[PDB]
Formats: C-alpha cells, structure tokens, sequence
C-alpha cells in the first residue's frame, strides 16, 4: 500500500536500455508491444512499485481475483501499460522475516 | 435471342463452380486440406483449425 | 553464476522443417505395406492420408 | 547461444536485438525450438567472454 506514485511527464524516454536493469524475463506489457514505444507515444505515465509473493504476480494482470486483486492495488480490466516483475531473494530478502 | 435461357443455364453453372472453388480457401487456418490438419497437429489445436 | 534467473546463459537448438512438393529425401519410420489396386483403400503416401 | 531475456524473441513476427539484427525466423516458419539452461557449463566465476 506504500506504492510511490512516480508520475512521469515531459521527458523523452529511451525504452531500449531497460534490459540492462534488474533481471525481468520479459517486458510483460498489456496492450502495447515492447518495441513500438519508441514511435507510438502516450499522454501520462505513472510508475508504481510493490513487493508481493510468488503466487501473487498473476493478479497484476488486467482482470483477476485473489488477495492482491481484492485487498491491495488491483489493476483495471482496461489496463494499457507494462508490468515488470522478477524474483527478489538477493536484495530485499533480509532474514527472520522482512516485516 | 435465347440469352435468358442461356443465363438460366450459366448462373446455375457458375454458383456451383464458386461453391466448389470455395473449398480451397484457408479461412485463417494453416491448411485447406482437412486430412493434413488431422495428421499434423494434436487434439486441441487441430480442433481450433 | 551469481546473476539472477533471467541472466543465465541458454542454449537454443532450432529445427526447421521443409514442407514442399519436393521428393522426401528424409522422413520417418513406418513399415511399408504392399500395393493393391481397384479397391476402396485407406492410402498414406509420403505422410498425407486419404 | 543467447541470454535468458532473449529466448522469447526467437519467434516469427518478433522485433528487438536478436530478432532484428542477428537471427530471424520467417513469418511462415514451421518447426521446433529447443531451449535449455546452461548455467553448469557456460558460466565461470571469472566471467565467460
Ligand atoms: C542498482 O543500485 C544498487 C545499489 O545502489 C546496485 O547494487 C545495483 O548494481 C544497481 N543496478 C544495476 C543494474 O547496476
């Protein structure tokens, strides 16, 4: 619930250097293909970020039910955007329970 | 003079010829022959085609 | 080896199949059946059934 | 051999780095793709270059 809304506007975005960052398997988008963002352009980008479990990533799809889809940030059914997720037992996995 | 009787013959020939020629279209599938889809793919995907 | 699961090396082997009217130089293992004519039969010539 | 993020780009009708500049499949491609991990043999602590 502490997902910082980093509203992004008025900047040229290079979408090719995102693969050098943290290792997501695929640039998992819903509605746009992740090579046509360099010429098709949008009106307002909002950046959100949260840490969830392994069997909770499927609720960050447009149209789903569960626990994150009901009690946390639920993506809308008509969601035009991209969701980037990866496994994180390297940095934010401090032992004895990361509360 | 017999153009209307000739047209009565020709329309029924042409509609049947179009109906036979329509068997070769793919309609979005991968093959227009049914036996190739039966002997080429698994159950669900060949059911889709 | 200290990278994530998305940065691991991967070995990709792809097979490309030719599906043309050319003669079948290579294909698969069926025992051949003798030829009979002038009879309603269920033939199978070079992989296509009928 | 490729990385883990470029396995999905080895497909017909795909664009990117490998799928635009190095290795491309035709739009009517039929055939099989086999991919497996090679962390045991292709990875070294000093770095495989
Ligand atoms: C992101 O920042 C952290 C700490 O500042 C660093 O360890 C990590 O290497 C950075 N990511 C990349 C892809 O360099």
């Amino acid at each position: 619930y502490a997902w910082n809304r980093k509203r992004i506007s008025n900047c040229v975005a290079d979408y090719s250097v995102i693969y050098n960052f943290a290792p997501f398997f695929a640039f998992k988008c819903y509605g746009v293909s992740p090579t046509k963002l360099n010429d098709l352009c949008f009106t307002n980008v909002y950046a959100d970020s949260f840490v969830i479990r392994g069997n909770e990533v499927s609720q960050i799809a447009p149209g789903q039910t569960g626990n994150i889809a009901d009690y946390n940030y639920k993506l809308p059914d008509d969601f035009t955007g991209c969701v980037i997720a990866w496994n994180s037992n390297k940095l934010d996995s401090k032992p004895s329970g990361n509360y | 003079a017999l153009g209307k009787l000739q047209d009565v013959v020709n329309h029924n020939a042409q509609a049947l010829n179009t109906l036979v020629k329509q068997l070769s279209s793919k309609f979005g599938a991968i093959s227009s022959v049914l036996n190739d889809i039966l002997s080429r793919l698994d159950k669900v995907e060949a059911e889709v085609q | 080896p200290t990278y994530g699961v998305g940065h691991q090396p991967y070995r990709v082997v792809v097979l490309s199949f030719e599906l043309l009217h050319a003669p079948a130089t290579v294909c698969g293992p069926k025992k051949s059946t003798n030829l009979v004519k002038n009879k309603c039969v269920n033939f199978n010539f070079n992989g296509l059934t009928g």
